[PDB]
């Protein structure tokens, strides 16, 4: 790849009391043209790990392929649930791929988020892994997962990598991150986490031209990786001044 | 000097007789205009009469065209009494002054300031 052609905009991932909540609008743009409006941008790596991306879609699909087969081989050698690769392992692997490609001046034009649960003590999902069946879609309850057992990593084009309690990509690194650094807190419930993520996505919808309001939410919890039903975010303007007719303003001067 | 009543220069007593003669020329037109202010309005009334000048009033003259009231802008009008060439000239000067003001400042000139700017032009 020589540069972005088809791109996704921004991803938000945060720890809350039951695991990881990661969000991305389902949009991939061809420049300023919103060609694809129903694109999946958060992928399941294993029952405890997800991958989100911004930037070029082809490079992201390549990386998703790499990780899919890495998880398959991991399962091929597994003899006990502890053998499954952690989110930290996948974050290291992706950071390494990016570093190697930087040294060749052949990078993937992506920013990546690797998030998940860094422990095996909260459930027995990895005792019998199903790749092609999902049982979550039974009446059990989520276990609170200590924040230290949760992992959210970031990788950019140059191989810069780090972990945090909340990670953002793209325009979320300005709009969402400001609100998160002001307002995020530990042990948030699903309701509070969802409310904060939705406020960030609403600001992005109002201020990022590449964004959309059709939001895919993914959760990684004691029940595994769950894709929520995509939903349209209701975004209303926050001032009547915007809606005031221009003809009611003075006709003279630069009144616009 | 012998020409102190020909140019706009002071005479021995301090008068500029050219200004007095221009005012008399205004008076010679025999045109009367009256402006009156209300509490929330203002009115100007003038005669629809040709200024007494070299030529006289013909019966084929279109009397509807005879006027001494002009719009400067949509919201500012005036009566101009005096020599018709000079009155038309002052009308155009005032219109251009108002338009320049509007463009420069993004709002319409009010009547006071337009009058003062016109008079600054006349002082020259």
């Amino acid at each position: 790849t020589l540069g972005p052609v088809v791109t996704g905009t921004s991803v938000i991932a945060i720890k809350y009391k039951h695991g990881i909540m990661i969000a991305a609008d389902r949009k991939a743009s061809y420049g300023s043209y919103a060609k694809f409006q129903n694109v999946e941008r958060i992928f399941k790596i294993n029952n405890k790990t997800v991958m989100g991306f911004s930037g070029e879609l082809a490079d992201a699909q390549y990386l998703h392929e790499l990780l899919t087969r890495k998880n398959i081989n991991n399962l091929s050698e597994k003899k006990r649930k502890e053998d499954m690769y952690t989110p930290q392992h996948y974050h290291s692997y992706v950071s390494r791929v990016f570093y190697v490609r930087k040294n060749r001046i052949d990078p993937l034009f992506n920013n990546i988020i690797i998030a998940g649960i860094n422990s095996q003590k909260y459930d027995n999902n990895d005792d019998n892994v199903l790749l092609y069946t999902n049982k979550n879609n039974n009446n059990e309850e989520y276990k609170e997962i200590h924040k230290d057992d949760l992992y959210i990593g970031f990788v950019d084009m140059h191989g810069t990598n780090f972990c945090d309690d909340y990670i953002t990509t793209g325009y979320a690194r300005y709009f969402a991150l400001t609100l998160l650094r002001d307002h995020y807190k530990d042990n948030m419930t699903e309701e509070e986490a969802r409310i904060l993520i939705n406020e960030c996505l609403r600001i992005l919808y109002f201020r990022d031209a590449t964004s959309s309001n059709f939001i895919q939410i993914v959760k990684v919890t004691s029940k595994g990786v769950e894709y929520e039903e995509p939903y349209i975010l209701p975004c209303v303007l926050n001032s009547a001044d915007y809606v005031y007719p221009s003809t009611l303003l003075p006709p003279a001067g630069c009144m616009w | 000097s012998m020409y102190d009543r020909h140019l706009t220069i002071f005479s021995p007593d301090g008068n500029l007789y050219q200004i007095e003669y221009a005012i008399k020329a205004v008076k010679n037109t025999n045109i009367t205009s009256v402006g009156v202010k209300g509490e929330n309005c203002a009115v100007i009334i003038s005669q629809k009469k040709m200024a007494t000048q070299y030529i006289s009033q013909d019966k084929l003259l279109d009397y509807n065209n005879i006027t001494n009231i002009y719009n400067i802008t949509d919201e500012i009008g005036c009566s101009m009494v005096g020599m018709p060439g000079d009155c038309l000239s002052m009308v155009y000067k005032a219109r251009s002054e108002a338009s320049e003001f509007l463009y420069s400042n993004g709002y319409n000139v009010n009547a006071e300031t337009l009058c003062r700017n016109i008079c600054d032009k006349i002082q020259v």
